[PDB]
């Protein structure tokens, strides 16, 4: 862990969460609103460093 | 044998538990799910230490799923039965192929074969018993056993007892 | 490149995972934790009250028992059966009730220097002999003389509630 | 359902199977199935080496089992038997041996029992041996002369040869011996990485290539501040 | 009963690993592999015709003097002489006294090997090591 496609997938990931009733912060298009807004918590392990996606 | 035994877990939420309190869904699935579990390679998984303490570490997103993995440690008293040990229990149930002592969560089963010769199995008694000029064992009598064997599977212990060495039997 | 001893209480084979030296989370070596019976008790009851603790801020044998059970009721899940048997053998099996009673059993039996798994069989079954203990724990034989044993379990005997 | 962790192929460890794991292997209606009594997989019950075994034969001395190379014709006897090593050749589906005088050479056929054990006395050594399975459904005790035995051993020999988007996440997306290609990576205990393309596919599971060069983990520090 | 076990007829020349052990109860050799197969389980009859002594696996031990009958005497005169503990000083001198003693003690060990008053003297036994 070193000290502090990617859409595609993370549209896609955040889009089945919400599918399977995942809570909104804010399928596929409410996925693609909160990434406008920067309101998916996840953050991309790029290969290690990891990034927010907020950031 | 009782133990404090180190462990990891992989706890796995499903997407509806993503929440601004997510860690807590993994305490209360790490409770319902390891508490009580037959876990053959590290035993009776009782109960969990240091409730407030348990690590979380980052959880992964499977691909297709959706889910989320995480990989908990925890401290937990585990209870591990071995071959060659002496237990104390209660005997819960008995019949002609044998009789079965409790201990702990473990059950023992002390067969016709691995009892001494002057023990003689009867029906006329109710409940069923065992019967010997000395004593007479039956349900709820406190037997001291030797476990002879284990076969630890993969969610499941079972243990055989043995009963004719010295110092053994009835209490 | 890995390819494919029995597990036996009286050689002190316990296996893989059960050896004399442990790895704790922190990465410091600690020698294997075994309980006695009523180390085991005393264990698990305190972690169940201290769980009960944080969950509210977010004596004779049949009392002792009955509050344990409210207890465990109480501070736990579903699929708890396999505990609610282990507290109900534990407390009817226990030599020690409190915990100074322990304390000193603890004291007194890391004297002699045998395994984990060995003291905590002494601290759990009862035994009048060093030949009752010997023959109940194999292992050990040809480590502390017979009038050691002796009067280790008399000392034993002189602490046991009640 | 399966209680087993699920896991992914990380490593395929190609080998060689010895004979004492074949017949641990081997479960022998026991390849409903009545050995599971299932999802069954097939139980398994109990040619193109034969240029390596000539080359490990040539390589090596044919008595002791000993390092000699190939054109070296003689044991140099450091440990060793003196013995002139022959000058194999791979006559169908044998190994013929021909020595010279000190005039026609000699000649004998190398029987494989011979050639076993100087084999197993050459000095991986875990996944794939110079010494070394029936597939499941779903895929001389009396007089025998020389000449029927080694009939018979040529005819078992020669049939042996010839024997021988339906998700969302779909929806909005919308150098290794399996990589090669496989005897080779067995003889030589070849690990692959399973870090291509190829053995990805082969496996069926999501390859390191475009949305797959990453992993998407789940951040707490966010969803905390999100309400 | 030369050199293999009278049980299962285990010579040494096949198994030389084979050793063999004695349980003081009876004196009756038997090979190591026969006490495991047998005693292990539990206490059990002596495997010998016209003997039903039960001997327990843990009181088996190695045979030092090849003398079986001497093997008796000691063993013997090491349980009397556990309870039988003086010296010349205990008797503040008294030469005769402590000759007397010594004399018994061996009567006891005599009468002990050759079980002639075994009843008594061993009453005789356990009443001196309470006292
Ligand atoms: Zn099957
Ligand atoms: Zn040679
Ligand atoms: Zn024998
Ligand atoms: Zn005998």
């Amino acid at each position: 862990a070193i000290p502090k496609y990617e859409r595609a997938r993370i549209l896609g990931t955040r889009a089945l969460q919400i599918s399977m009733n995942a809570p909104v912060f804010v399928p596929l298009r409410i996925a693609m609103k909160e990434l406008a807004e920067k309101k998916i918590p996840l953050v991309i392990r790029r290969y290690f460093e990891d990034w927010s996606v907020e950031e | 044998m009782f133990f404090i035994k180190d462990l990891s877990l992989n706890i796995t939420l499903h997407p509806s538990f993503f929440g601004p309190r997510m860690k807590q869904y993994l305490k209360t699935k790490l409770l319902e799910e390891v508490e009580g579990s037959c876990t053959g390679k590290f035993g009776y998984i009782l109960c969990v230490l240091d409730y407030d303490n348990i690590d979380i570490q980052r959880g992964r997103i499977l691909p297709t799923d959706g889910s989320a993995e995480f990989n908990v440690k925890y401290r937990a008293v585990v209870f591990k039965p071995f071959k060659g040990e002496v237990v104390d229990g209660t005997v819960v149930s008995c019949s002609q192929h044998g009789f079965e002592v409790q201990v702990g969560p473990m059950k023992v089963f002390v067969t016709k074969h691995l009892m001494p010769q002057d023990l003689t199995f009867n029906a006329g008694s109710n409940p069923p018993s065992y019967q010997s000029s000395e004593d007479v064992i039956t349900i709820k009598s406190r037997i001291r056993v030797k476990i002879e064997g284990c076969i630890s599977q993969v969610s499941s212990i079972h243990a055989i007892g043995s009963i004719k060495e010295d110092y053994l039997g009835a209490i | 490149r890995r390819l494919k001893e029995e597990e036996n209480a009286a050689t002190l084979q316990l296996g893989q995972e059960f050896q004399l030296k442990q790895i704790n989370h922190q990465g410091e070596e600690e020698e294997l934790i075994a309980l006695n019976l009523s180390e085991a008790r005393l264990v698990i009851k305190e972690a169940l009250v201290e769980r009960r603790r944080a969950f509210k801020r977010s004596e004779t044998r049949e009392k002792e028992l009955e509050s344990i059970d409210v207890l465990l009721e109480q501070t736990t899940g579903g699929n708890n059966k396999d505990l609610k048997n282990t507290m109900q053998y534990l407390t009817n099996f226990s030599r020690f009730r409190d915990q100074e009673t322990v304390g000193a059993v603890i004291q007194l039996l890391k004297s002699t220097g045998l395994h984990p798994f060995e003291v905590a069989q002494l601290g759990s079954l009862a035994c009048d002999t060093a030949d009752e203990a010997k023959t109940l724990i194999p292992s050990l034989n040809n480590k502390i003389s017979d009038d050691e044993l002796e009067r280790i379990l008399k000392e034993l005997s002189n602490l046991e509630t009640l | 359902y399966s209680s087993a962790p699920l896991r992914t192929v990380k490593e395929v460890q190609f080998g060689l199977f010895s004979p004492e794991e074949v017949r641990a292997i081997s479960v022998a209606p026991r390849l409903k199935c009545q050995t599971c009594q299932e999802e069954c997989p097939g139980h398994f019950g109990h040619v193109g080496f034969i240029a390596k075994i000539k080359k490990v034969c040539e390589c090596v001395c044919m008595h002791c089992g000993k390092l000699l190379c190939k054109t070296k014709m003689v044991c140099e006897t450091r440990g060793g038997c003196g013995n002139t090593q022959p000058t194999i050749r791979k006559d169908g589906l044998k190994l013929v041996g021909s020595w010279k005088k000190d005039d026609e050479p000699e000649l004998r056929v190398l029987s494989t029992e011979e050639i076993l054990n100087i084999f197993k006395h050459i000095s991986n050594e875990v996944f794939s041996r110079p010494e070394w399975p029936v597939p499941p459904p779903p895929v001389e005790h009396n007089g025998a002369p020389h000449h029927a035995i080694e009939e018979a051993e040529s005819l078992l020999q020669f049939h042996v040869a010839t024997y021988m988007p339906q998700s969302e996440e779909t929806r909005a997306e919308l150098t290794g011996a399996l990589m090669r290609c496989l005897f080779e990576a067995g003889a030589s205990a070849e690990l692959d990485d399973c870090r291509g393309v190829s053995e990805n596919v082969i496996l069926g599971q999501m390859a390191p290539i475009g949305t797959g060069a990453f992993d998407v983990m789940i951040d707490e520090e966010s969803l905390v501040k999100y309400m | 009963n030369k050199d293999m076990c009278p049980i299962c007829k285990t010579d040494r020349y096949l198994s030389p690993d084979v050793k063999f052990l004695v349980n003081p109860e009876c004196y009756h050799r038997i090979c190591e592999s026969c006490v495991d197969r047998i005693f292990s389980l539990g206490p059990a009859q002596c495997p010998y015709k016209g003997c039903d002594k039960i001997l327990r696996k843990n009181k088996f031990k190695t045979q030092i003097f090849d003398d079986v009958e001497v093997e008796k005497e000691v063993d013997i005169r090491k349980r009397v002489f556990n309870v039988f503990n003086k010296t010349i000083d205990d008797f503040n001198g008294d030469l005769v006294e402590y000759n007397k003693y010594l004399e018994e003690v061996e009567d006891i060990i005599y009468k002990l090997d050759h079980g002639i008053d075994v009843a008594k003297t061993e009453e005789k036994l356990r009443t001196y090591e309470e006292l």
